[PDB]
């Protein structure tokens, strides 16, 4: 019911390299294969996902048509080819699986493989950054340049794990997840709130939109004590 | 929440919904609810109208003609907005309470009441010569002002919205569907089982079909191929019963089995578009303007009432077929084959 | 002065015969496709006695050869009978493969398939083809199809050893299809306790019809009782007009032709955007 990710290592500049992510108990015509990369303490960052149902590959701006792919339904498998890596491609990526029907948010996640090589909607995240402790009211807020249809989920990523979403459309709450997270929309500024700050709550919120392709994180925001 | 808003390109009357979208049970089909605000300066004689047509497009994506027009109309339902119909009471929902209460007092709801043996709304696909409107059945709701019932229905001072109705499979699911038939030729009376059963009866859209077999080849001859197809047999009946034999899946299986012996393991089928583009004639549920979407869910039908008034029915019936020869002392390679019908449903959850 | 009766015959048979195939391709419902297969194959081949008859009978009137030309006779005369032959059989395996449809309609789509059909309609041609070589190996006339040229009409004569063999290998055994279905389906059209069958009895009876006085001419003609020229070419042409009303009636019998020229005959959108409803 998990998803594993491999083929990530060191990679010499303009060098390849063949990411291999697979989903164990989940049929590849009903489930998507994403991709997202993340630099070193900065933002996430989408480069490709593919769609097994309808046949279609998506593109980010940045790597279009530079990211070989490869993939077969048989095995369960998706693999990541690479193909002339930039110096923007140190960063770990995490494959990543969302209901490849109705989407609703990259639900599972994989570990990540970290490398290292040696319109556009831009959402907004306020605030950058926060300190609280356990009980104190926080709300923050992700705004959109171009209004959306409350379609963004809001994920929980704490220092060094997966990140994982709590609430789909920001307004269904995912199962597994405690009643006390919930979320809001207003307008095109997106805000989510949080009632007690438990210690496992205590982690970095992402925000990002899934509307209009390509599909693109909020800024980042940390939250400290 | 959020409800969808079309802003005719008059500018002044405006259609608000609250589903795109619209679930049909077995039974009891989910009704549609909404409200038109229109400046009510411009009004001052003309009656503004809704309605709700369940259009089927036949003849391709061609060029209109002079009065062919190539369309043809299954359940068309108007009703009056300006006045809201003070002859009829409106039971508006809670849904609509609260959609006039944000707006101002001059806006005016509406609502239909969809019978249940009515298609489900399917797209067939459009191929790739076919540039323009897409075939088979379909919703819309239109929205324009017009004091009579027959006047010309103005685009420049009109609106158009599209609507689908889906099913959503059933939380309890049928009996296990096994089939098992058998049939001998005139050397020996001896036929053949094919012991032929599936997992369950309701699948999801993407999940592997798992076909379970088993032959008993006790007559003296050999089975050179097994051919296992999920099919997709589409009742287009509008004049006539065109029933459709589109196979979205197959496979071959090149397992030979001796005679006098038995053989038995279960095949995973998938059925899928990626690779099913080119094939026209198939049938796709639901399209809004042109976005893709998935092979069409098979249509629920409850017995005991007409099944020959619906406009395009969908259903699933995997076939299991086996192939034989007729060799001897006069024959060759070519023979026949008998096959035997497995049933199954293919539809989306109930989220 | 008959020439321009016959040429408004070829008219009104082409016309319809694209009118046909025109409906059929331009709207592919394939209407209960076991019988449209079949209907698409019939309005072929009164399209092809179209052209075939259209073109001789122009080649004879714009210009005369001057030369002994039994061979363009000959050949229109096969072919425009071939054509004939297949129009009727396949309207006898129509009625045949009705009557497949009132009595097993579980065996139905387990026996007829669009495969099956494909090779009944290669049988058909190839039994109408074969039936018909003989007539131009040189037994006798295959018909009065070929009587306005003089060659064909007292050079070459037929044969009484060749028209009762014709009707015995092709018009009576589809006589016999068409009486053994359409008088059972009569009986048992009603239950005991659709829509295409007022237009496929009306398509069987406005051939079968006029096909009838060309089929007693051609058997009395061979016995050398009564042989007048001017009446065999109004009985072989009464019989040709079947093939401009086929088409005809045809297209004012489908409700997809009646309905949809009916009408022809009385003859910057914004995007879709969305607001915000507040909860209770």
């Amino acid at each position: 019911v998990q998803l594993v990710e491999s083929g990530g290592g060191l990679v010499q500049p303009g060098g390849s390299l063949r990411l291999s992510c697979a989903a164990s108990g989940f049929n590849v015509y009903s489930s998507s294969i994403h991709w997202v990369r993340q630099a070193p303490g900065k933002g996430l960052e989408w480069v490709a996902s593919i769609s097994s149902y309808y046949g279609y590959t998506y593109y980010a701006d940045s790597v279009k048509g530079r990211f070989t792919i490869s993939a077969d339904t048989s095995k369960n498998t998706a693999y990541l080819q690479m193909n002339s890596l930039r110096a923007e491609d140190t960063a770990v990526y995490y494959c990543a699986r969302s209901r490849q029907f109705w989407y609703s948010g990259l639900d599972y996640w994989g570990q990540g493989t970290l490398v290292t090589v040696s319109s556009d909607i831009q959402m907004t995240q306020s605030p950058s950054s926060l300190s609280a402790s356990v009980g104190d009211r926080v709300t923050i807020t992700c705004r959109a340049s171009q209004s959306v249809s409350s379609a963004v989920a809001w994920y929980q990523q704490k220092p060094g794990k997966a990140p994982k979403l709590l609430i789909y459309s920001a307004s269904s709450l995912y199962s597994g997840v405690p009643s006390r997270f919930s979320g809001s929309r207003s307008g095109t500024d997106f805000t989510l709130t949080i009632s007690s700050l438990q210690p496992e709550d205590f982690a970095t919120y992402y925000c990002q939109q899934y509307k209009y392709v390509p599909v693109t994180f909020g800024q980042g925001t940390k939250v400290e004590i | 929440t959020r409800v969808f808003k079309k802003a005719s390109p008059n500018g002044k009357l405006t259609v608000y919904l609250g589903k795109r979208d619209f679930v049909d049970h077995i039974d009891l089909v989910d009704p549609v609810d909404g409200v038109v605000l229109v400046d009510p300066e411009y009004l001052k004689e003309r009656r503004v109208y809704v309605t709700l047509t369940v259009a089927f497009r036949y003849g391709r994506e061609d060029l209109d003609v002079l009065g062919l027009t190539f369309r043809k109309d299954l359940f068309v339902a108007n009703v009056q907005s300006f006045p809201p119909a003070p002859e009829d009471k409106k039971p508006l929902t809670r849904l609509q309470e609260r959609l006039i209460k944000k707006l101002g007092e001059h806006a005016y709801p509406f609502t239909f009441e969809i019978p249940p043996n009515l298609p489900s709304s399917v797209t067939l696909q459009p191929g790739p010569e076919d540039t323009g409107k897409a075939l088979g059945v379909d919703y819309e709701v239109k929205a324009f002002v017009a004091e009579n019932l027959e006047e010309k229905i103005h685009k420049r001072n009109s609106v158009r919205l599209v609507i689908r109705k889906v099913q959503y499979a059933p939380e309890r699911p049928g009996p296990q569907p096994t089939a098992e038939t058998t049939r001998q030729f005139l050397m020996s009376d001896k036929p053949l089982h094919l012991e032929a059963s599936l997992d369950k009866e309701i699948y999801y859209h993407g999940e592997p079909i798992s076909v379970n077999v088993h032959v008993t080849n006790n007559t003296n001859k050999t089975v050179k191929k097994i051919k296992i197809s999920v099919r997709q047999y589409a009742d287009i009946v509008l004049f006539n019963t065109a029933q459709y034999k589109v196979p979205v899946a197959m496979e071959e299986a090149d397992d030979t089995v001796a005679p006098s012996s038995t053989f038995s393991k279960v095949y995973t089928l998938t059925p899928f578009l990626a690779n099913n583009r080119e094939k026209r004639g198939l049938a796709l549920d639901g399209k809004l303007k042109h976005e893709d979407t998935n092979l069409a869910s098979s249509t629920l039908l409850r017995e005991g009432a007409n099944r020959e008034i619906l406009g395009i029915i969908v259903s699933y019936k995997v076939k299991v077929k086996l192939v034989v020869s007729r060799g001897g002392l006069l024959g060759d390679l070519a023979s026949s084959d008998v096959a035997v019908e497995l049933p199954f449903t293919l539809m989306h959850p109930k989220p | 002065f008959e020439t321009v009766v016959i040429v408004l015959l070829t008219f009104l048979i082409i016309a319809g015969n694209l009118t046909v195939i025109f409906v059929f391709h331009c709207a592919p419902l394939l209407h209960h496709y076991t019988t449209s297969y079949f209907i698409q194959t019939m309005a072929y081949a009164d399209l092809f006695v179209g052209v075939s008859c259209l073109v001789p009978t122009l080649s004879l009137l714009h210009y005369s050869t001057g030369v002994h030309e039994s061979l363009t006779c000959q050949v229109f005369g096969y072919i425009i009978s071939v054509l004939k032959s297949v129009s009727m059989w396949c309207l006898a395996c129509i009625s045949v493969d009705r009557y497949l449809a009132i009595t097993k309609p579980l065996s139905y789509n387990q026996l007829v398939t669009p495969c099956r059909l494909r090779i009944c309609i290669i049988l058909i041609w190839i039994y109408s083809c074969l039936i018909f070589l003989p007539s131009f190996f040189g037994w006798g006339k295959p018909g009065y199809h070929g009587d306005i040229f003089e060659w064909c009409a007292t050079s070459w004569l037929t044969s009484a050893y060749f028209t009762g063999f014709i009707v015995c290998l092709l018009y009576a055994p589809a006589a016999f299809v068409v009486c053994f279905t359409y008088f059972h389906i009569f009986k048992i059209c009603r239950q005991h306790t659709r829509r295409y069958a007022m237009v496929l009895f009306r398509i069987t009876s406005v051939f079968y019809m006029l096909w009838l006085p060309y089929i007693i001419y051609f058997l009395l003609e061979s016995s050398r009782v009564l042989d007048n020229p001017t009446l065999s070419f109004l009985t072989t042409w009464l019989a040709i007009s079947n093939s401009f009303c086929n088409p005809v009636i045809y297209s004012l019998s489908n409700s997809v032709f009646r309905l949809g020229l009916r009408r022809l005959s009385e003859t910057e959108s914004a995007t879709t955007a969305s607001s915000s409803l507040a909860k209770d």
